[PDB]
């Protein structure tokens, strides 16, 4: 998997980074799109790839 | 009109009473600001309740009547009134009337055609806004913040001005028919006025609100606040929106204002001036007076002169000190000893003698102060409180933030109070010839042990460690002070203190008058010194942009366009009043004479000499052109006249007139040779160098008497002579008398003659003639 | 300074029936109007207003007996239509650096049936596509444009 998502708050003027191994660990913030998309393969996930 | 008739019934009316005309005929017209104040005096304690006191009623509020007749303002509009025909027993012209009329006149009432003038009217808040806007905002943050207290300004202001100047300029954009005499502070900065008046001219406008404006628009809000981080009034306007005691909005302001520039580059400019005037030894005081009064610089758009904006700033820096010393310029009680700053809080004492061995025996005189006293101190981002005593250092408390800075502010300090056995027994490392004398000027070994130190880092080691070591006391750990500048350890430094937490600089509203040496020392009716020339950086090279340096000695250019200049300068000087000079020429449309002048007669070696007569034809032209008709352009002869001396020929005139040093000048649109511009027609421009033309004779551009004024003078009064106004002013004949009215309550007489010298150098000069 | 004292200035107590020739350049108009112009002048036969910050023609009174005007460095826009019935004896005219949009504007100038020469200059209009040939086949009466006849014929002196 790619680069990981980026957090951010309403001003933007903070900003945090994630890689893509804990987006499960997240996956309660990210939007329904990205997560609907997250969600049904976290199965197939390892590490931070997808089998 | 029919209203001067009415205004004219009505004085008549008023001084067939005999307490009124009583009053009206004895004394001055000044009685009338007294009388002002015996009228309608009537205050209120609390004007909150009794606001809600009285809105609370019908017809609370006042207002004219006829302005609502002719406005059509009607009464009872939807069975809401908003006001009835009665008189207020003041005013007894106005009528009772409620707040919600105002809304009908904002709503349903009489509009004007532009009312954008609001924004020159309040240019100052409006930039506060604008500034605003163009700031990019950063996350909060909470802590505690090391808030110092001092003087500072809050009001980004450009020429900042005194009241004097400002009194003045209000009345010449606004009443010019009654104005006062011209004061020197317009006849100098005249495109400045004809700014600020091609704004508020033929416009429905109150006056008195846009006074008050200026008056803020020039004023700098000067005020004794907490304050962290850089200093700027940018910030400080809105201070109360970037942080408090515990918490931080940080924002970055930095490119806004461009302020301290223009102070930074005064500073320099001063520098130079300075180290100039040192390179002489007898008259470094009238040299560098000379370089001051022979130097201008731009700001924004306008040039002004050096020596006013000197006496306008509040820089206290050794240059700037020097420099409004000898220009008599009263400034505040501030010290400066190199890098540092000081202030006295309290104490006193006087001066006494010692002498110190340099190599062996080698006595040298060195003096100190023999009392006790408390004095502030501020380096870079550090702040100190110490007391000196009979040549030592007594205590010392600091409230920095660096290690190094305290360090060399400590060091700074032990010197100022001679403190130490250095003093009195120096170095072998220095020498004679590190002594003093340069060429020839002395130097106290105080500010030798300073360039010493500034030296080596290991010389301010070893004066550190003149200073008493001891260990440190349990408690005191972190009051305590290393050789490094370590907040706390083991074996400290004596007698000092540290806490984190800068120190409130004091505050007074203080002025005194100074003077100073043949050797560039000041004195301040004692024996003590607040500035010199050693405590500034020794030199740098640095390239001023928008300035006149119009001195010799401080001069770049070659002979060629020198002399070309210098011939500008005088035809220029034939620009004043009398016959032979070309005003009265062009009044009697001579247009020949002018080509026989004797300037243009010596600046025509400097012509090409294989094309002058065909640029000569061509001037010729124009000159006649523009003189037969009237609709001439001052800006335009004074350029091309140099070319009119020879003979005529016949030629192709490819559009360009060159001199012999491949140096040209195009007629009618502006280069680096010669250069002026509409907005600020009293300047004109040549090689860079500015020279300002006399206001003898208006062309179409000048629009007002301004232009006439360096051309009139005051003369014995005459009966005989005719009273004029204001705006005839300019049909009279050179050297004619007139009578006229001036300001309020004074007439005069005027002759349009004019008279090119000052009083500097009259008084001077026969001042001199009198110390032999 | 104002257009009002310029031209009583300009009439060196002469009357506004026997003059020839006015000029008004460098000078202020309130609302970029023109005040102080009256029918009074009849002889008058050429006009220079130049740099007042103007904006319409409309109070611009009857002058027949004109045929030269100069417009120039102001910002006139839409007001053509006037000319016609104040100084249908017109010939010469300048509008160079008035804000002058489309041609829309420009249709007017054909009842000038006596005009010969225009001048437009830094306007907006001369950025087109075929516009001096647009031009001239609206207003054929018209020969000189800019200083420049069909052909690029260079215009004499006077």
């Amino acid at each position: 998997l790619g680069q990981g998502i980026r957090l951010s708050n309403k001003r933007k003027t903070k900003e945090v980074i994630i890689k893509a191994e804990k987006m499960g660990k997240y996956k309660n913030l990210m939007r329904e799109e990205y997560k609907n998309l997250f969600e049904p393969l976290e199965k197939y996930i390892q590490k931070d790839v997808c089998f | 009109m029919s209203l001067l008739l009415t205004i004219a019934k009505e004085y008549k009316r008023l001084c067939q009473d005999a307490k009124a005309a009583q009053m009206m005929t004895v004394g001055t017209v000044s009685n009338y600001t007294t009388f002002k104040k015996w009228t309608t005096s009537r205050k209120e304690k609390n004007p909150s309740l009794r606001m809600r006191w009285a809105m609370s009623s019908k017809f609370p509020i006042i207002a004219n009547k006829r302005m609502l007749e002719e406005a059509q303002i009607p009464k009872e509009h939807n069975n809401v009134a908003l006001w009835e025909d009665t008189e207020d027993v003041s005013k007894r012209d106005h009528v009772l009337a409620s707040a919600s009329c105002i809304n009908y006149w904002n709503f349903c009432g009489p509009c004007v055609n532009n009312s954008e003038v609001i924004k020159e009217v309040y240019k100052s808040r409006f930039g506060r806004l604008e500034r605003r806007k163009e700031i990019m905002w950063k996350e909060l943050r909470f802590t505690l913040v090391d808030r110092q207290r001092r003087r500072v300004d809050t009001q980004p202001v450009e020429q900042r001005l005194r009241t004097g100047e400002i009194k003045d300029l209000q009345m010449w954009t606004l009443f010019e028919d009654e104005a006062p005499l011209a004061s020197k502070f317009i006849l100098d900065n005249y495109g400045l006025v004809k700014e600020m008046r091609s704004k508020f001219a033929n416009k429905p406008l109150n006056k008195e609100v846009v006074a008050h404006m200026l008056e803020k628009q020039f004023n700098p809000e000067s005020r004794f606040l907490p304050v962290f981080g850089a200093i700027r009034p940018e910030r400080m306007e809105l201070i109360h929106a970037l942080g408090g005691e515990t918490w931080i909005q940080e924002a970055n302001t930095a490119g806004i204002s461009n302020v301290d520039q223009r102070k930074n580059d005064i500073r320099a400019v001063c520098r130079k001036v300075c180290l100039a005037a040192n390179a002489s030894i007898m008259n470094a005081k009238s040299k560098l007076v000379e370089y001051i009064k022979s130097t201008s610089m731009r700001i924004g758009e306008t040039e002004r002169k050096l020596e006013e904006l000197i006496l306008e700033t509040d820089d206290v820096s050794p240059e700037v000190t020097l420099c409004k010393s000898a220009l008599g310029g009263q400034l505040g009680k501030t010290l400066s000893f190199g890098p540092m700053l000081l202030k006295k809080i309290s104490g006193s004492g006087v001066k006494v003698k010692d002498t110190v061995y340099i190599q062996g025996v080698r006595a040298v005189q060195f003096e100190y102060w023999s009392e006790q006293e408390e004095f502030y101190g501020e380096y870079k981002s550090a702040t100190a409180l110490f007391s000196r005593k009979e040549r030592s250092l007594e205590w010392i408390t600091i409230g920095g933030g660096i290690n190094e800075d305290r360090k060399r502010l400590l060091a700074m300090c032990m010197i100022f109070c001679r403190d130490g056995d250095y003093f009195k027994d120096a170095p072998a490392t220095i020498t004679m010839a590190d002594l003093s004398t340069k060429l020839g000027r002395e130097i106290p070994y105080q500010y030798v042990m300073m360039n010493w130190i500034q030296k080596s880092e290991d010389n301010l080691e070893a004066l550190l460690y003149s200073r008493g070591i001891v260990e440190t006391n349990p408690g005191k750990m972190g009051s305590s002070m290393g050789i490094d500048g370590s907040k706390r350890a083991i074996k400290s430094l004596r007698a000092v203190t540290i806490q984190s937490g800068k120190i409130d600089m004091p505050e007074s509203k203080e002025k005194i008058h100074l003077e100073l040496s043949d050797n560039l020392e000041a004195f301040d009716s004692s024996g003590r010194i607040v500035a010199t020339i050693l405590d500034l950086p020794s030199d740098k090279k640095v390239t001023f942009q928008d300035v006149s340096f119009q001195h010799p000695d401080l001069a770049v250019l070659r002979d060629e366009k020198t002399a070309i200049t210098k011939g500008y300068e005088a035809l220029i000087k034939r620009l004043g009043t009398g016959d032979n000079d070309i005003p009265s020429l062009i009044a009697k449309k001579d247009y020949l004479s002018l080509y026989n002048l004797p300037e243009v007669k010596l600046m025509a070696p400097l012509i090409r000499p294989n094309r002058k007569g065909v640029y000569s034809r061509v001037a010729r032209k124009l000159v006649s052109t523009q003189v037969t008709t009237g609709h001439y352009s001052l800006h335009e002869l004074i350029k091309v006249l140099p070319f009119t001396y020879f003979a005529p020929k016949q030629g192709m005139f490819e559009g360009r007139l060159f001199f012999s040093n491949d140096s040209f000048v195009e007629p009618g649109v502006n280069n680096n040779v010669f250069s002026w511009s509409k907005a600020d027609s009293s300047k004109i421009y040549c090689h860079g160098i500015a020279i300002r033309v006399p206001l003898v004779v208006g062309d179409e551009h000048m629009d007002t008497s301004l232009a006439l004024l360096e051309g009139f003078s005051v003369c014995e009064n005459d009966p005989r002579a005719p009273m004029v106004t204001r705006q005839d002013l300019i049909d009279v004949g050179f050297g004619q008398k007139v009578r006229l009215f001036v300001g309020q309550g004074s007439v005069r007489t005027f002759k349009r003659t004019a008279s090119q010298r000052a009083a500097s150098s009259d008084v001077n000069k026969n001042v001199k003639k009198i110390k032999m | 300074m104002d257009m009002k004292k310029r031209i009583h200035l300009e009439l060196r107590n002469r009357t506004p029936s026997d003059v020839k020739e006015l000029v008004l350049d460098n000078c202020r108009s309130y609302e970029g109007k023109i005040e102080g112009l009256t029918d009074e002048f009849e002889e008058l036969e050429f006009l220079s207003t130049i740099n007042v910050g103007l904006a319409s023609v409309a109070n611009l009174p009857k002058l027949n007996k004109l045929k030269k005007l100069e417009l120039s460095d102001n910002r006139v826009s839409g007001g053509l239509e006037v000319l016609a019935e104040k100084c249908p004896n017109l010939t010469h005219l300048n509008l160079s650096g008035n804000k002058i949009k489309d041609l829309g504007t420009i249709e007017p100038l054909k009842k000038l049936e006596n005009l010969k020469s225009l001048d437009l200059f830094n306007c907006e209009v001369t950025n087109l596509n075929d516009y001096r040939e647009n031009v001239f086949k609206l207003l054929p009466q018209l020969t000189y444009l800019d200083g420049y006849d069909r052909d690029d014929k260079e215009a004499p002196d006077s």
